[PDB]
RNA sequence: ACGGGUGACGGGGAAUCAGGGUUCGAUUCCGGAGAGGGAGCCUGAGAAACGGCUACCACAUCCAAGGAAGGCAGCAGGCGC
RNA sequence: AGCGUAUAUUAAAGUUGCUGCAGUUAAAAAGCUCGUAGUUGGAUCUUGGGAGCGGCCGUCCCCUGCUCGGCGCCGGCCCGAAGCGUUUACUUUGAAAAAAUUAGAGUGUUCAAAGCAGGCCGCCUGGAUACCGCAGCUAGGAAUAAUGGAAUAGGACCGCGG
RNA sequence: CCGCCGGGCAGCUUCCGGGAAACCAAAGUCUUUGGGUUCCGGGGGGAGUAUGGUUGCAAAGCUGAAACUUAAAGGAAUUGA
RNA sequence: AAGACGGUCGAACUUGACUAUCUAGAGGAAGUAAAAGUCGUAACAAGGUUUCCGUAGGUGAACCUGCGGAAGGAUCAUUA
């Protein structure tokens, strides 16, 4: 506090009210644009149709290919690169399959060495990727 | 300009104590200062003091002992209710054992101990510990 | 002097055609220790909405502001000042609420800056619900 | 709301009924009558919950439709009839008479009275009035209109009425140094002697009351009932005699009687 | 510090403790009052009356010799000039700067210093308005400020 | 102030908490508003009521093709999302 | 008998700072003065007295006047009541404040979450209490901070012409 | 020439004290946190850009975002090359 | 009783006007991320013309030059 008068309440309050906009997280929440620009539109997961598979080349010192898949959301029609996590999980995901898509973890920020991939696949046509990987469920033929 | 007189009186005592002086000169004396310093003296943080009397605002020469750590003002003078003495003296004072909050009540100017004793609120002026 | 409007202005309670061979006046003390002032009893004005010489009963609140504007017909704007207390910062903020209040021609000379006491009555107009009951001339104002 | 409301939820029911939560959604909304909805005791509540004569609302219906229960010397075949303060509930076949006056705490006690005491009641006059021929009129706290009263009775007095004739016998003037039971607010059921009345033109006048043990408390004039002249109540009181001792004293008395039982 | 300057000058009077009039002074309350009347009627400000007394006649302070302040003597007698003798001097200076500035047009410094003096006139004029030394209608306006001498 | 925005029905309350606080409160209690969108009314103490009526706008059922009948944000349940 | 993940949000965050942050060089002081709202403004007006009791010490009570009754006393003294007494914030008290939730007293739902029940050989018992900002109401206190009174004397009081 | 007082531009010196330090009698009297008040900062970019407004003849000035990208950018001081 | 004149409340329709949002977009123009391309070498050592600032002109390109600043300089200093 700088001004300390016993009736400087609207001053201290109005000052703080204005200066909270300079906070990066506050503004990102309280302005519309972040939510308006977010492909999920402020949701936990989202279902989307697989339209092709894509090999994303990893970042620097790391040298590998990432088993990403290009997905179109049902509710928006926005197009999304979703990372299929575990070792050779891309073989259970064929095209025109609807997938359930989560965020990666960092709340709309690219995770690890995978350049510009926010999302990851968790289900493939009402079957968990963990289930199809560990051999608990088979794909519905 | 000089807007708080008790603020400068207590800061000048504090610097004199830290520096290790035996006595200090307070320039513009007032009832509130003399009533603050009598509360200090009554517990025995300062010795005697002599208010030098020109035809203006007086001056005070206070006999410092070396048993005062800090004497500070609280501006603005907030309206301390009786149920708020605890949460004031919790964060202002060093311990629950020593230190005092002098606050101006209807009765007069006195510490949190006597304000609790007489069952009275008032306004915080400062603290000494 | 009076009877400027097209309809005949009279205190409708007093009857002024008693055969014989001064006009009388109806008034009232409006309670709560307010002295029915001299102009109420010894004036010749007509007012529906005067608390003394009219049909309004004072009941509910008794508030007080300072006279701000006197530019409308038998009505004035008072300005009521108070300190609203914000809780987070243990400090106040200076607020105001100015209300249109009915001034009787009873109180002959009030100056903008005078202190007024107002009594709640029934709704008199769109925004008027209070009546001027006593005026206290602002600090000095002798000359 | 497009008209008057008929259902009263169990959580909205006045607290002095002491209705449990897990019984139902509703409580008996008292039918309109002499006393207010908030401040009555419905006949189903008094008969089933307090006395425990009935178990269900259907059992109370089966009692009250045999013309057994008589409220203020008249048969009341309405199970949610509002029985309020000072009201005299006489059951003839059992041979028992109750006067609904407050416990020392803010609730109705179940105070049994004698056959000879259950023949009258005290009514607080609410407004005096002149009719259509200079015939003076009273209105009491229990909605009774009494015409041709005693010409001294005024707006805050108490009258003793007879529950056959409905006529005024004797009255207690509202004075300083008269017993008053407090029938509203925090001090609900406190009996004490009127010490002072403090006039506020336009506001509610506050009245200072002195308990037997030197406990002084104020109440608004509306929530006071003059129940006796001097220290002599013209009715019988519950056990406690309206003192409302502190929680530390109630504990001491409880575990005193407990340890004495052993 | 000074109102319209960066200076922090400490130079003013220092009155002694003893308010008692000394023994050598033979001038009584009425003698100095006759002297003050004569000086004011000659045409002289309360300031210049005060210095004339202490320099020549040896009157330490008039508030101790008399019981009054020079202006309260003069305004009781009805010799007090209407608009005060500091408001007067600020207007007189402001007219003197503007008369210079009307000729020497590129004097950007005189323009700045005129703004400072006028800010001081307004600020003292409103003090006198609240304290009822001036009418509420009193105006400082450079159009007809020279009408005030 | 006026205007604009709200993923705004309000409150009792809820989550988190050293002391301050920040965020939530569609949701069983109180108050309000609405019965697909607006508007108009009959009857009655109380309704601008929709498990009342009369129009128009959107949708929509049954037609011997002239006509008849609609209103789930009641309890279940169906599609869509 | 549960644990992992995604997202909104709280603490961590003294990284929104009223309590409580920083502004030479890490992000940051308008180029410079003027200036109305806003915010904040020096000192100064009651100190000092009567008497009680425990071990020079400690606390208890005593500080403005002008019409109807009895503790009575002899038109009086006393006590009381209905009125009066620069405003305002502040502080303490009282009233008025729906339940439910929360805090919280009682009680072995077998314990516990809950529940408002129960207990003793017909009787005996509970169903408490606190908390509820701010605004409004009411009664004490008068330190602190605003505000008013006589200065063209149209001043207070006291009496006489009226 | 020798000293004293008050305002000003600076200097030297010290374990006043502070600071991440370089250093500063102020950048001190700060967890022992409150003398008064104005402006203003919130990881680096995108960008003082786009857009709207306003001022100017023009150049341009004042006010001023977002999507998106990123794990550092940076400050003082140390030891090497 | 049907029916009619007028008033009234007034949905809704007709033609224009503005404006809140969705959206195709020839084409233009930037910023960004991209394991080794090209042309240089503007900057960091006085970086080979000390560097940076405001403004104006110029140029494949980093940039260059004019006028006035700043040391965050490569001088805390240069003697009668």
């Amino acid at each position: 506090g700088k001004c300390r008068g016993l009736r400087t309440a609207r001053k201290l309050r109005s000052h703080r009210r204005d200066q909270k906009w300079h906070d990066k997280q506050y503004k990102k929440a309280h302005l519309g644009t972040a939510l308006k620009a977010n492909p999920f539109g402020g949701a936990s997961h989202a279902k989307g149709i697989v339209l092709e598979k894509v090999g994303v080349e990893a970042k620097q010192p790391n040298s590998a290919i990432r088993k990403c898949v290009r997905v179109q959301l049902i509710k928006n029609g926005k197009k999304i690169t979703a990372f299929v996590p575990n070792d050779g999980c891309l073989n259970f995901i064929e095209e025109n399959d609807e997938v359930l898509v989560a965020g990666f973890g960092r709340k709309g920020h690219a995770v690890g060495d995978i350049p510009g991939v926010r999302f990851k696949v968790v289900k493939v046509a009402n079957v968990s990727l963990l289930a199809l990987y560990k051999g608990k469920k088979e794909r519905p033929r | 300009v000089r807007m708080n007189v008790l603020a400068d009186a207590l800061k000048s005592i504090n610097n004199a104590e830290k520096r290790g002086k035996r006595q200090v000169l307070i320039r513009p004396c007032s009832k509130v200062i003399v009533r603050f310093l009598t509360v200090m003296m009554k517990h025995g943080y300062i010795g005697e003091f002599e208010i030098i009397d020109d035809h203006r605002a007086g001056k005070i020469v206070v006999n410092l002992t070396g048993r005062l750590n800090k004497c500070g003002v609280i501006s603005p003078r907030f309206d301390v209710q009786l149920k708020d003495l605890e949460k004031w003296q919790n964060n202002l004072l060093p311990s629950r054992q020593f230190g005092f909050i002098v606050l101006t009540t209807s009765a007069g100017i006195m510490d949190h101990e006597e304000a609790r004793r007489k069952h009275t609120g008032g306004k915080i002026l400062g603290f000494f510990f | 002097d009076i009877q400027t409007e097209r309809a005949y202005q009279k205190q409708p309670t007093i009857f002024q055609n008693k055969k014989r061979v001064k006009l009388p006046r109806y008034y009232k003390n409006i309670g709560l220790g307010f002295k029915t002032p001299k102009e109420a009893i010894e004036g010749t004005y007509i007012d529906k909405k005067c608390p003394f010489t009219g049909n309004v009963s004072i009941r509910g609140r008794i508030l007080s502001g300072v006279v701000t504007k006197m530019k409308m017909q038998r009505t004035i704007v008072i300005r009521r000042d108070y300190l609203h207390y914000i809780r987070k910062y243990n400090r106040f903020e200076k607020r105001h609420k100015n209300m249109s209040v009915h001034l009787s021609p009873c109180f002959r000379d009030v100056q903008i800056g005078d202190i007024v006491t107002v009594g709640e009555c029934r709704p008199l107009s769109k925004t008027v619900r209070f009546n001027v009951l006593k005026v206290t001339k602002a600090a000095g104002t002798k000359k | 709301a497009r008209g008057p409301k008929k259902h009263l939820k169990r959580v909205a029911a006045p607290k002095h009924w002491m209705l449990d939560k897990l019984t139902g959604v509703f409580a008996p909304r008292p039918s309109t009558g002499p006393h207010k909805l908030r401040e009555c005791l419905p006949l189903i509540i008094f008969l089933r919950n307090k006395l425990k004569y009935a178990l269900t609302g259907d059992e109370v219906k089966k009692i009250c439709m045999q013309r057994f229960i008589k409220i203020d010397g008249k048969v009341r075949a309405d199970i949610t009839y509002p029985a309020g303060f000072m009201d005299v509930i006489s059951i003839d076949k059992t041979g028992e008479n109750f006067r609904l006056i407050y416990d020392t705490k803010g609730r109705f006690a179940v105070h049994r009275i004698t056959p000879e005491e259950a023949k009258y009641k005290l009514c607080k006059v609410r407004k005096i009035f002149v009719g259509t021929k200079g015939i003076p009129h009273l209105v009491t706290h229990d909605a009774r209109t009494i015409r041709y009263p005693d010409p001294l009775i005024k707006v805050n007095d108490t009258i003793q009425i007879d529950l056959e004739t409905g006529k005024i016998t004797d009255f207690i003037k509202f004075d300083t140094g008269n017993l008053c039971m407090v029938t509203g607010g925090a001090n609900l059921g406190r009996i004490g002697v009127i010490t002072n009345r403090e006039r506020h033109p336009g506001s509610f006048d506050v009245v200072h009351v002195k308990d037997a043990n030197g406990n002084s408390f104020a109440t608004r004039l509306s929530n006071i009932f003059v129940i006796g002249k001097g220290n002599k109540p013209w009715i019988s009181l519950p056990r406690g005699k309206g003192i409302r001792l502190t929680i530390a004293e109630e504990r001491d008395k409880r575990l005193a009687a407990k340890q004495s039982s052993g | 510090g000074r109102m319209h300057a960066p200076g922090k000058g400490l130079s003013q009077s220092a009155l002694p403790y003893r308010r008692s009039v000394p023994t050598w002074l033979k001038l009584t309350s009425d003698d100095v009052k006759e002297q003050i009347y004569k000086l004011a009627k000659k045409g002289l400000t309360p300031s210049q009356i005060g210095v004339i007394l202490r320099d020549s006649h040896g009157v330490a302070q008039v508030r101790f010799v008399t019981g009054n302040k020079i202006l309260r003597i003069l305004k009781s007698k009805g010799l007090a000039p209407d608009l005060p003798e500091d408001l007067y001097h600020l207007i007189k200076k402001a007219v003197a700067v503007r008369k210079h500035l009307e000729r020497n047009r590129k004097d950007k410094d005189a323009k700045f210093r005129l703004i400072l003096i006028e800010s001081r006139i307004h600020r003292l004029a409103r003090y006198y308005k609240t304290k009822r030394v001036l009418p509420p209608n009193w105006k400082y306006e450079s159009s007809t400020a020279s009408a005030l001498v």
